RNA sequence: UUUUUUUU
């Protein structure tokens, strides 16, 4: 049964020692392999012991993936034999499924539990927080263990627990001042690790070679999962495989190619989960989505070239850069573990044992040193952290990364010149968006030159969170069929959602215009939540006055939407110069940036011949192969720059 | 017995040196009623470049090729 | 000449 199968799991035999270990200490670190059962079985044992007991307090289990938080809570509903939503819950960003008094253990995600600090700092509702998957090192996780180090003096009865990978768990104990490390070494179906004896020249070819080495000779049924870097090296490997599959003879069995990555549409991502029939072999190409996110059944053979793709925010010019790097030893061992999911599996690594020891690194990158810190400084400052350099964090942000986030809150008006969080800055903690985006909504209501247009700025801001995964295929093919007069990449988003709305939210409308229907469901959910929080602050009430008291429904709408996005994004404006567009900052000089091939400003500058507008607002300055610009917005009038942000542009113009 | 006359007020009417011998802005936070806007005057005193340094100083500051292996000389 | 995963 299920009660018989719980004894089969590795953490169950260590339980009787483990309870006395938690009751004696306060912070305990569990060093376990994947599949040990430390996620599922551990908070169950506290309920069986009566941990929560009579008390109001309930257990929280923190996981980085939203998809994994729902899926694990279904399993605990099966094992404890209670229906989901009562006695076993999950609270994620959109689907709260909890009972406020009858649900004991809630499997929320990592971004949720930081938001509960914002109201209630001491966490009065919880007795035992278990961080899970702490080796992921998401941005929400590093602040959460940074803040829970300060809360342990204020509460001696709170228990903290951490599940971690093996190589990362040593560094946690020193952070909590040498709290004990417990060990559960549970591993299923070990994998034999094969190497190349000499370094290769072009790894894409050797990947194609090694698939045929598995295909033509090895035992069946066997599937192959390869780990390419990104989208572009999957299609090149998808095309080169389709030639050689046809050119080979009719005797060999059929090979199926099914690419997976995040931005590929939902209709094709369901094709891996279909069981392949007899007399044919399934080969799956994938990015990082295969190793941690989801489970493909039948994967015996895993080919691993050893490359990941990572983004480093360069905080001086304020640009992300996305390059290919050699992955660390931690992520390689996670890639080999996907082989032994069902039975014993091979793992082929296209590199040598000398290079694997001496060239690769142990820990990849802490994500707080990479990404932008403009959102969390406002989270820290509202929790009364006066000193940020001396803040007891695990991996410090660099000082230019932390300097640029303090100027950027001062421009927006969140921080007063004495350092105090202002009235506007308290709202930006409340909204579920960035500090830049929540000022766009604020000048969409109150600011005297931009009033009344908040009903449209909620539409665009909702669309900008989902701009990768909107369009099936190329943008301009789907952009031209919708309408043909757009001159900026933002007003297309207002128009696609408005015509999807007047079609009463059809599934069949999206497949007409090559738009992912699953994405437009997620844009609608983001729009409704931003609309609640704008009621609760009171922006909706001051919005509706400025449309009735001042009637404006002409073509002045798209000139007020442009002036809201200057007050929100004032550092992101470029200027047309001799080489091209150059960044207009006072600290960062011109970087000679070029419009991305997706954007509407790229069609109008090459396929037509519109004369380029002298200023362009962008949303994201990223460099894959060249310093690019995405999600552009034409600013026609130069005097909108001085009038909206005079604290920067009264000088530079 | 002499010649005498009265002259009253009503009748008529570079750095000095003694001897010859041989700046930064700092902002600290308040530690534990609201301000509507930053205002034009405030930016004039503390410029936007200056706020990033001064807040820290108050706290105590003072391409890989297209295809290769991991080796592949 | 074309975005790695994610979270509120």
């Amino acid at each position: 049964t299920i009660q018989e199968a719980r004894k089969l799991l590795p953490v169950h035999q260590y339980k009787d020692e483990l309870l006395q270990e938690i009751k004696k200490n306060q912070v305990l670190i569990i060093m376990g392999e994947t599949g040990s059962g430390k996620t599922t079985q551990l908070p169950q044992y506290l309920v069986e012991d009566g941990f929560t007991d009579q008390g109001k307090l309930q257990i929280a289990i923190t996981q980085p993936r939203r998809v994994a938080a729902t899926s694990v809570a279904a399993r605990v509903a099966d094992e404890m034999n209670v229906v989901l939503g009562k006695e076993v819950g999950y609270q994620i960003r959109f689907e709260d499924k909890t009972t406020p008094n009858k649900t004991v253990l809630k499997y929320m995600t990592d971004g949720m539990l930081l938001r509960e600090f914002l109201t209630d700092s001491k966490l009065s509702k919880y007795s035992c927080i278990m961080i899970d998957e702490a080796h992921e090192r998401t941005l929400a996780t590093d602040i959460l263990i940074g803040l829970l180090k300060d809360i342990l003096p204020q509460r001696p009865t709170l228990k903290l627990l951490i599940s971690s990978a093996t190589m990362n768990a040593k560094k946690f104990s020193e952070f909590f001042d040498n709290c004990p490390i417990f060990n559960v070494p549970g591993r299923r179906y070990p994998v034999d690790i094969h190497y190349t004896l000499q370094p290769e020249a072009n790894y894409i070819h050797a990947a194609i070679t090694t698939i045929f080495q598995i295909h033509t000779t090895q035992s069946l049924p066997g599937d192959i999962l390869v780990f390419l870097t990104g989208q572009e090296e999957i299609e090149r490997t998808k095309t080169k495989l389709e030639e050689i599959m046809s050119k080979l003879g009719s005797r060999t069995k059929q090979m199926i190619i099914t690419p997976i990555y995040a931005n590929l549409p939902q209709e094709q991502q369901l094709k891996i989960f279909q069981p392949t029939p007899e007399n044919c072999r399934k080969v799956v190409l994938a990015t990082n989505i295969a190793e941690t996110s989801l489970t493909i059944d039948g994967i015996r053979y895993v080919i691993d070239p050893g490359f990941v793709k990572e983004n480093s925010y360069v905080p001086s010019t304020g640009m992300t850069q996305l390059l290919t790097v050699p992955c660390s030893r931690a992520s390689v061992d996670q890639r080999a573990g996907r082989a032994g999911r069902v039975g014993p599996g091979k793992c082929f690594r296209i590199f040598t044992k000398w290079s694997y020891l001496h060239e690769l690194e142990l820990m990849p990158k802490p994500e707080i040193t990479r990404t932008n810190l403009s959102n969390t400084v406002l989270l820290l400052l509202s929790l009364g952290v006066t000193d940020l350099i001396k803040f007891p964090l695990m991996d410090k942000p660099s000082i230019p990364t932390l300097r640029k986030s303090l100027e950027n809150l001062y421009i927006l008006g969140a921080l007063n010149s004495k350092g105090t969080i202002t009235r506007l800055g308290k709202m930006m903690c409340e909204f579920p968006c960035e500090p830049e985006f929540a000022k766009v909504l604020y000048t969409a209501a109150t600011h005297e030159q931009c009033q009344g247009v908040l009903e449209e700025c909620l539409t665009i801001v909702s669309m900008l969170h989902e701009t990768p995964s909107l369009f099936i295929g190329q943008k301009r093919d789907a952009a031209a069929s919708v309408l043909s007069e757009v001159e900026s990449d933002h007003i297309l988003y207002l128009e696609i959602f408005n015509q999807w709305r007047n079609s009463k939210f059809s599934r069949s409308w999206c497949q007409d215009h090559k738009i992912q229907f699953k994405t437009m469901l997620r844009v609608r959910n983001i729009r409704n939540q931003l609309f609640r929080c704008s009621e609760k602050v009171g922006l909706v009430e001051k919005n509706d006055q400025a449309r009735m008291k001042i009637g404006n429904i002409a073509g002045y709408i798209n000139a007020r939407i442009t002036r809201c996005f200057i007050s929100g994004f004032p550092m992101n404006i470029v200027q047309l110069g001799p080489t091209g567009y150059q960044t207009m900052g006072r600290s960062s000089g011109g970087l000679n940036v070029s419009v991305h091939p997706t954007s509407i400003l790229f069609v109008n500058h090459k396929e037509k011949a519109q004369r380029p507008s002298k200023y362009v607002l962008y949303q994201q300055l990223m460099l894959t192969s060249k310093e690019f610009i995405r999600d552009c917005l034409v600013i026609p009038k130069e005097e909108w720059l001085i009038d909206m942000v005079p604290q920067i542009f009264k000088d530079l113009i | 017995s002499k010649f005498s006359l009265k002259l009253g007020s009503k009748t008529l009417k570079k750095i000095k040196i003694q001897s010859i011998d041989k700046k930064k802005l700092v902002i600290k936070l308040s530690e534990n009623p609201l301000v509507e806007y930053v205002t034009e005057k405030e930016y004039n005193e503390v410029p936007v470049e200056e706020f990033g340094d001064a807040l820290l100083r108050g706290m105590g500051w003072e391409i890989h090729p297209d295809g290769l292996g991991i080796g592949a000389k």
